[PDB]
RNA sequence: GGUUGCGGCCAUAUCUAGCAGAAAGCACCGUUCCCCGUUCGAUCAACCGUAGUUAAGCUGCUAAGAGCAAUACCGAGUAGUGUAGUGGGAGACCAUACGCGAAACUAUUGUGCUGCAAUCU
RNA sequence: CCUAAGGGGGACUCAUGGAGAACAGAAAUCUCCAGUAGAACAAAAGGGUAAAAGUCCCCUUGAUUUUGAUUUUCAGUGUGAA
RNA sequence: GAGGUAAAGCGAAUGAUUAGAAGUCUUGGGGUUGAAAUGACCUUAACUUAUUCUCAAACUUUAAAUAUGUAAGAAGUCCUUGUUGCUUAAUUGAACGUGGACAAUUGAAUGAAGAGCUUUUAGUGGGCCAUUUUUGGUAAGCAGAACUGGCGAUGCGGGAUGA
């Protein structure tokens, strides 16, 4: 069927920065 | 452990500060430059003292801490410790750098302390106080004057405190209502920008 | 408590685009790659057919750029259409083929290349290229600028790509984005486009719809209900209005009820003209004056 | 470890101006260069096609060559103790015209027509430029300028 | 002026968002219901990236969602308002003008329930404006809208409370 | 003079907040049989100009507005620098001579101009 | 190192922030607004790039043939590269 | 025309960096207001806002001096119309031309024991010093670069003496 394409370039992310622990 | 100063005296290498580029520096000797009541108002200080220098030199961090201390203990000694707001002027970003710590192969050295380069007429010191505390403040900053190599002068600033208007203009644009307090600093109104929040800020504005 | 972002700093280090692209109206990568001439051929300028669709309009212009602006060489609009014919649905894909024609046959009038260079003169709806004439000038040649608007099989556009294509005009293109291409048999359908040529898509939802709903039938085409025009005789009035295209395709500019001179006078008349510097330091001193009242 | 590549050394000088990147005006794309024209040579560092060697950046040439998107630009360089010819294939882009050749030849019209006018009028008329020369003579009026006396200043801080 | 017919608040889109944690046949089954609803076929979205912690891996089909236009999407927004018996918060508009809700069990909607299926909670959001936005989204001259022109929190409040006799709380 | 299409230079044109906009234009706007594209006729495609609106877009005006632009008995002939001395000074550095000469600061003014075509109270 | 991470075309616009939506929390997915690039472009660093050079999609082999001219290093030789 | 060093700047981007002030519903904590409220209060710490002290070879809006590319005519400028297989929709251009006009102020200064050209071959291919710019090093009669002038290769007067 249909899904999402990847809007965004952040290709060698895997993760996020601001996700800090214990904030 | 760390060489004469002598060693150090001169600006003879371009500023090699902390970057990117060199990361395993040393700290500072001196961390606090606001000593004394560094929270009164501009109107409780109207005095200023200088301590200038007269040299293209550079000074360590070592004696800018020796020094601070020296001035801070005196003047709090014989005028109390809320007499007073010393600022120190100069901070030290240039890293010096030793070899040895063979020969002259791959002679780039290791930091090995810091210091600030200062030229002819730069502050190094700067000492808020009232007026009947100048014999005071002074002998506080040339005791200090024994801590630096060089030749360096007291000079009574014309200003009121840390203010870049004289002592004049600044009773003047008190009177007029032109300047507010900021804690230890004030904040001068403007003739430019939104009117609204100029004449919200400064109530006590006589306009003409 | 978030940073407020923007500041003045970031107004000064703003750089703003061109003009026209702030404005969202050129694509500036396209006008370079359809504009740009070859060096070695120095003066010799490219012709762009530029085609815009308004709410109400179809504007199809032949223009050339140079360095003070755009210079227009002929232009044809779709509100010309009523004086050859065609009153009603001035932005079908038949009156953008019209519009096409006309302004084909207007620059072919103004060059000289009418009898030469006629063009398609029996619409089939096969896809075909104005060839140039052994032994004589070859056809004036023109590339197509659809700015903005995105290229689709069955676009608006296109029509009028065939239809400067077929006044004379040699416009170089492939019929793959024709309505009646079969992009799954790699073949043009000539039939379907020869009936969207003539109006023949809005004849059958005339005829389709008159049938199921009389009602949205007498409000969508009350025009054609007053006029007594049914479907079957669109074609003609196609037909005709080619015709007529082809028989006068000069320009004949509106007679102005008015002057230029009494325009710009009725203009003058409205819009508010800056205030004098001493008129708003005297606002200034009023606002500070006024604002005493809030002292507490 | 020595570093010598094409583009070495050109961090500054092929940057593009402050609020001036992105898209190439078009009057770059629409000026028309002849053979034996003369064209300042700038680098644009947005179009690394064509582009001139670092050397060429801000040199003045003639043009001898034109193709389809480029010029060929006759410069001469120093090589040694004489000048060699250097062919450089340059994209219009980085090329723009000098700005030299009008002042010329607008000097070359101004001294035609006052040449014929002179010779209209049958008198002379002398077109050889000069270098300024020393002022003449002249009388300063002091109605309302009457000299003020100025004095040397004593020493003062202000800080 | 103010009361001018063009200005008049009217729903945009409304958007069903189902976000299993994981990827299969659960998912499938989520993007049936979300097919069952709204008779389109929706659309699966992936993982932006790896989160040990939730059990989802970088461009694993995590989610799916579905937009609405039209009639269809006003019957599904007072099938959804049904549940809810008329009662959001204040804390659910957007300071854009745009508010949502969750639903738990989407058997409370009204649809017949599969065992093979099971029960799916869901997320509703709905998307407001006035006519003219396509100024904000057509290609050619893309511009602004002005302040007055704007949706905001009160305006969608009020409508909201107008055209449902709904209560918006503010717990 | 207004407006549209296509532009040149590419902020004196940008950004924020208000207010106004006759005529035409532009625009939003109405519909889904057809070509076409979508999760969604929202975008894109097509049709009607018919049912409505200047609310928005756009345009103009307002702001001791931000920014931008220009100017200068502003700062300052200051900083810097080419050239010179068997100048000063232990030195660091400094003065002088013949020349070139900033940036910040301060104040004031301005806030698109314009080319081709078409059209309009 | 890459049959694409080469070539063409088209559509879209990243980093990030704010305000909102069941489980859902600092981090899952969805929505709007802001967003001059604060991201991404194989690999060092610099330059360059926003209706793109970035993300996604479609078609492809110009990563092909014959050899000349030219730029850099330069002896104005070679090689590499353009 | 080009440039990005000196200077300058940081209430301009990036990066470093001192001090207060006023604010906020993820405030980071301590006490008590509390039955507890997470809803106040005293506090420190975070951020936000407008300020404040000090900085950058591998930061920068601006931006020198010195130094640098090109031009200042007869091989120039203008007018008319010849050639082509290139180019244009073309009778448009491109390049090269025929014919005609502009006469010594023929288009800045100063200088010019004249300009241009060729062949052939020696020695050399260890360098060093001074002013200024400048790198490593604590520095060195140390090591290494830039421009010029010198010594080397050079005597003569001075510096007593000294490349
Ligand atoms: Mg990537
Ligand atoms: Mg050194
Ligand atoms: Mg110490
Ligand atoms: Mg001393
Ligand atoms: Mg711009
Ligand atoms: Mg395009
Ligand atoms: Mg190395
Ligand atoms: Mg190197
Ligand atoms: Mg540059
Ligand atoms: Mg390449
Ligand atoms: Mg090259
Ligand atoms: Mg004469
Ligand atoms: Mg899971
Ligand atoms: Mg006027
Ligand atoms: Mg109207
Ligand atoms: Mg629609
Ligand atoms: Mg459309
Ligand atoms: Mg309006
Ligand atoms: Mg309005
Ligand atoms: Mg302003
Ligand atoms: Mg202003
Ligand atoms: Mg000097
Ligand atoms: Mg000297
Ligand atoms: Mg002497
Ligand atoms: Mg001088
Ligand atoms: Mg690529
Ligand atoms: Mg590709
Ligand atoms: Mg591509
Ligand atoms: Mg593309
Ligand atoms: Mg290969
Ligand atoms: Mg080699
Ligand atoms: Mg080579
Ligand atoms: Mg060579
Ligand atoms: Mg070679
Ligand atoms: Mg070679
Ligand atoms: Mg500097
Ligand atoms: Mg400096
Ligand atoms: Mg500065
Ligand atoms: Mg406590
Ligand atoms: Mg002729
Ligand atoms: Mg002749
Ligand atoms: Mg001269
Ligand atoms: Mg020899
Ligand atoms: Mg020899
Ligand atoms: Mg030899
Ligand atoms: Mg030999
Ligand atoms: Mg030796
Ligand atoms: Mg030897
Ligand atoms: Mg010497
Ligand atoms: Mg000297
Ligand atoms: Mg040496
Ligand atoms: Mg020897
Ligand atoms: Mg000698
Ligand atoms: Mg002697
Ligand atoms: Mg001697
Ligand atoms: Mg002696």
């Amino acid at each position: 069927k249909n899904t999402s394409s990847k809007k965004s370039d952040a290709a060698p992310a895997s993760a996020d920065p601001a996700k800090a622990k214990k904030k | 452990a760390r060489r004469p100063a002598r060693c150090y005296r001169y600006c003879k290498n371009k500023p090699y500060p902390k970057s990117r580029y060199n990361r395993a520096v040393p700290d500072a000797k001196i961390r606090i430059y606001d000593l004394g009541r560094k929270k009164a108002t501009v109107d409780e200080f109207p005095l200023c003292i200088h301590l200038v220098s007269n040299e293209l030199e550079q000074l360590s961090s070592e004696a800018l801490e020796a020094a601070r201390i020296c001035a801070n203990k005196y003047i709090t000694k014989v005028s109390g410790r809320d007499s007073f707001h010393l600022r120190v002027r100069v901070h030290p970003f240039h890293v010096l750098r030793i070899n040895k710590m063979q020969g002259m192969r791959g002679a780039w050295g290791k930091p090995h302390g810091l210091a600030a380069r200062v030229s002819i007429g730069q502050i190094i010191m700067s000492a808020r106080t009232k007026d009947s505390n100048k014999d005071v403040v002074i002998e506080g900053l040339r005791r200090a004057r024994y801590k630096f190599p060089g030749q360096q002068k007291i000079i009574i600033s014309k200003k009121w405190g840390f203010t870049p208007l004289n002592r004049d203009e600044y009773i003047a644009k008190k009177t007029n209502g032109e300047v507010i307090d900021d804690g230890a600093y004030v904040k001068f109104l403007s003739r430019k920008g939104n009117l609204e929040a100029n004449l919200q800020q400064f109530p006590n504005y006589q306009y003409s | 408590m978030q940073k407020e972002f923007r500041t003045s700093a970031y107004h000064s280090r703003f750089q703003t685009p061109f003009r026209r692209r702030q404005e969202g109206k050129t694509d500036y990568y396209q006008r370079k790659r359809l504009v740009t001439q070859h060096k070695a051929k120095y003066n010799s300028p490219k012709y762009r057919l530029v085609v815009r669709f308004t709410n109400k309009d179809i504007i199809a212009q032949i223009v050339s750029a140079h360095i003070t602006g755009d210079v227009v060489f002929t232009a044809a609009y779709a509100h010309e259409l009523p004086r050859y014919g065609i009153k009603y649905g001035l932005t079908n894909w038949s009156a953008a083929y019209a519009v096409g024609l006309l302004v084909a046959r207007r620059a072919l009038q103004k060059l000289g290349l009418d009898e030469t260079y006629t063009g398609v003169e029996e619409v089939e709806g096969e896809f075909e290229l104005t060839e140039a004439v052994e032994d004589g000038p070859r056809p004036f040649k023109v590339f197509l600028d659809i700015g903005l608007q995105r290229t689709t099989t069955g676009a608006r556009v296109f029509g009028v790509l065939k239809g400067a294509s077929d006044g004379g005009l040699y416009v170089p293109h492939s019929p793959n984005r024709f309505p009646g291409w079969d992009i799954e048999a790699e073949e043009l359908d000539a039939e379907l486009l020869r009936k969207y040529i003539f109006g023949g898509h809005v004849a059958e939802y005339m005829e389709e719809l008159l049938d199921d709903d009389e009602e949205k039938y007498k409000s969508i085409f009350k025009n054609y209900i007053e006029e007594e025009i049914e479907s079957e005789d669109v074609e003609e009035i196609y037909a005709n209005a080619h015709e007529a295209i082809r028989a006068d395709p000069s320009f004949k500019p509106t007679e102005k009820k008015f002057t230029k001179e009494q325009y710009k006078a009725e203009s003058k008349k409205y819009r508010q003209q800056k205030l004098t510097r001493a008129e708003r330091q005297a606002k200034v001193a009023k606002k500070i004056a006024e604002f005493k009242a809030q002292q507490e | 470890g020595k570093s010598r590549g094409y583009r070495s050394g050109t961090r500054y000088a092929f940057q593009r101006d402050f609020k001036k990147h992105g898209a190439i005006p078009l009057s770059t794309y629409l000026k028309v260069y002849k053979v034996g024209d003369i064209v300042d040579i700038k680098a644009n560092g947005s179009i690394q096609k064509g582009m001139p060697h670092k050397y060429y950046h801000g040199k003045t040439g003639i043009v001898y060559n034109v193709t389809k998107s480029s010029v060929g630009v006759i410069i001469n360089k120093v090589v040694g103790n004489r000048y060699i010819e250097k062919r450089v294939n340059l994209r219009v882009e980085h090329v723009k015209h000098s700005a030299c050749r009008q002042e010329f030849l607008n000097r070359v019209k101004s001294n035609a027509a006052k040449k014929r006018e002179a010779k209209a009028n049958g008198e002379t008329v002398y077109l050889k430029r000069q270098a300024a020369k020393p002022r003449g003579s002249r009388i300063i009026s002091t109605e309302g300028n009457i000299p003020q006396t100025l004095a040397p200043v004593a020493y003062e801080t202000f800080i | 002026k103010s009361q001018n017919v063009m200005r008049e608040l009217r729903i945009e889109k409304l958007v069903l968002n189902i976000c299993v944690g994981e990827s299969g046949d659960r998912l499938t089954r989520a993007a049936k219901v979300l097919e069952q609803l709204s008779g389109q076929t929706p659309v699966q979205s992936k993982a932006r990236y790896t989160v040990r912690t939730f059990g989802i891996r970088r461009n694993e089909k995590i989610a799916v969602h579905v937009t609405v236009r039209g009639p269809k999407a006003e019957e599904i927004l007072e099938r959804g308002l049904k549940v809810k018996e008329y009662q959001l918060r204040s804390k659910n508009f957007s300071a854009t003008g745009n508010f949502g809700f969750g639903i738990d069990e989407h058997i409370d909607l009204g649809i017949k329930y599969d065992p093979s299926i099971g029960i799916y909670g869901m997320d509703f959001y709905v998307v407001m404006g006035r006519a003219g936005a396509r100024v904000t989204r057509r290609k050619r001259a893309r511009s602004t809208i002005g302040n007055s022109h704007k949706t905001n929190k009160e305006d969608t409040i009020q409508w909201f409370k107008t055209r449902y006799d709904a209560e918006v709380l503010d717990k």
